[PDB]
């Protein structure tokens, strides 16, 4: 039969214009609902929304990923790996019921998009398309990633999403945004003290900090540092893979790289499983609200 | 004055969630990320002793008052450009005089 095929086909009569609009609605609230998170915003609970959605994907079958939308069903939304994330899913609905022609993986995708570029992050393009499917194309639990795992589950579980040692590496550094939840999955701590800013501070505090193994109210394992940061045991594996060292070494001397290379590999990662017409237009570049006046 | 006057007790709540991963809570108070702001209204720009500043915050010498402060804080990039400070800046104006409230105060 050969895997499924999604095409990706634009909302009736919609072009760049239509959706940079979705962006300013969704930046805004970004701007205006502040105090979420003791101040961090809900700027990372959005990239780790389109990341969630997209990270679902399986190669092999073509099941999962950004395109269906999935995410707002019962099933995949009560994913255990899933916590926390209602909170972006609340973040985005008065923004979908202002924008109801637009799909449900559009937006969430969009929501990623938006947080690191208003995060002053790189220019990530961003393509339309996505179409809502039904409840039984909804994945079955258990397909994210694990973090009390070490290198090499890293390295074969992103062969799964299509994904080489560059592009994890790169993927990896939005862990520069935000924090680990105690009630959420386990993990308490910041990996960073710029929770809200998209820098490379994630390569430097992994190889600049003294990381000490120790146990968490949660009874989990975590790597802590004397600064009060904290890293998970696949993100401490970065390090200790010697061809993930030399890659988490390079982004730390150079964050123009790195922004190069997480902009290639984030749009892949919302893009991977979605097939583009050639007439289909070209991905959109989105205005920040700096750069409109705002 | 143009920035009201108004809370010690609410821009402590502001302060130790914004800025408190950094920013010390006494006199002698350690650099980390970014200085210990211990008389910084009447101090110039770039002027802590046994910090480094980028050559950019040294540079911009405006003298730190309850005014450039809240032009600062908006947005950090914007107004020093090529600093290091990675913050998103406070986008309300309550935000800005409840805190630089707490700062005239704890920072004496
Ligand atoms: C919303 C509250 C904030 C206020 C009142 C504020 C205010 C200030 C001021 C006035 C300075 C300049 C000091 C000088 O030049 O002598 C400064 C520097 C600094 N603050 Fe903040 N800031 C805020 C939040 C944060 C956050 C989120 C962080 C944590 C990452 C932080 C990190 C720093 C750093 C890194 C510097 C040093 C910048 C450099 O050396 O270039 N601050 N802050
Ligand atoms: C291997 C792999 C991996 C892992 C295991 C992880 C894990 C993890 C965890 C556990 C958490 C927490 C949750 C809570 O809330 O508590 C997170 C978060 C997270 N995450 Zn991530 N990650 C990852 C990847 C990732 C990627 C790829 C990305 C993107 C691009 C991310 C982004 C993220 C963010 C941003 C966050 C934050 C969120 C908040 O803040 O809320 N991430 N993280």
């Amino acid at each position: 039969t050969t895997p499924l095929v999604h095409v990706a086909s634009v909302e009736k009569g919609r072009s760049y214009e239509d959706f940079q609009k979705v962006y300013n609605a969704i930046a805004l609230k970004l701007r205006e609902d502040d105090e979420y998170d003791n101040y961090i915003g809900y700027g990372p609970v959005l990239v780790r929304l389109a990341w969630h959605t997209s990270g679902t994907w399986d190669k092999h079958d073509n099941t999962g990923g950004s395109y269906g939308g999935t995410y707002r069903f019962k099933k995949e939304f009560n994913d255990p790996s899933n916590a926390g994330l209602q909170n972006g899913f609340k973040f985005l609905e008065p923004i979908h019921k202002e924008f109801p022609w637009i799909s449900s993986g559009d937006l969430f995708s969009l929501g990623g998009v938006t947080a690191v570029q208003e995060m002053q992050g790189p220019k990530i393009p961003w393509r339309c398309g996505r179409v809502d499917t039904p409840e039984d194309t909804t994945p079955d639990n258990g397909r994210l990633p694990d973090a009390d795992k070490d290198a090499d589950y890293v390295r074969t579980f992103f062969q799964r999403l299509n994904m080489n040692d560059r592009e994890v590496v790169a993927l990896m550094g939005a862990h520069a945004l935000g924090k680990t939840h105690l009630k959420n999955s386990g993990y308490e701590g910041p990996w960073g003290a710029a929770n809200n800013v998209f820098t490379n501070e994630f390569y430097l505090n992994l190889l600049n900090e003294d990381w000490k193994l120790e146990k968490n109210d949660a009874n989990n394992e975590q790597w802590d540092s004397k600064s009060g940061y904290m890293m998970l045991p696949t993100d401490y594996s970065l390090i200790q893979d010697p061809k993930y060292l030399s890659i988490v070494k390079e982004y730390a001397n150079d964050q123009d790289k790195f922004f190069k290379d997480f902009s290639k590999a984030f749009e892949k990662l919302l893009e991977n499983g979605i097939t583009f017409p050639k007439d289909a237009p070209s991905p959109f570049i989105f205005k920040t609200l700096e750069e409109q006046g705002l | 004055t143009e920035f009201k006057a108004g809370s010690a007790k609410k821009g402590a709540t502001l302060f130790k969630t914004r800025c408190l991963q950094c920013h010390t809570v006494e006199k002698g108070g350690p650099h980390k990320v970014g200085p210990n702001l211990h008389g910084i209204f009447g101090r110039h720009s770039g002027q802590a002793e046994g910090y480094s500043y980028t050559d950019a915050n040294i540079k911009k010498n405006v003298l730190w008052d309850e005014n450039n402060m809240s032009e600062y804080l908006t947005n950090p990039k914007k107004y020093i450009p090529g600093t290091k400070m990675a913050s998103g800046g406070l986008k309300k104006e309550k935000d800005r005089n409840d805190l630089i409230t707490y700062l005239k105060k704890a920072c004496e």
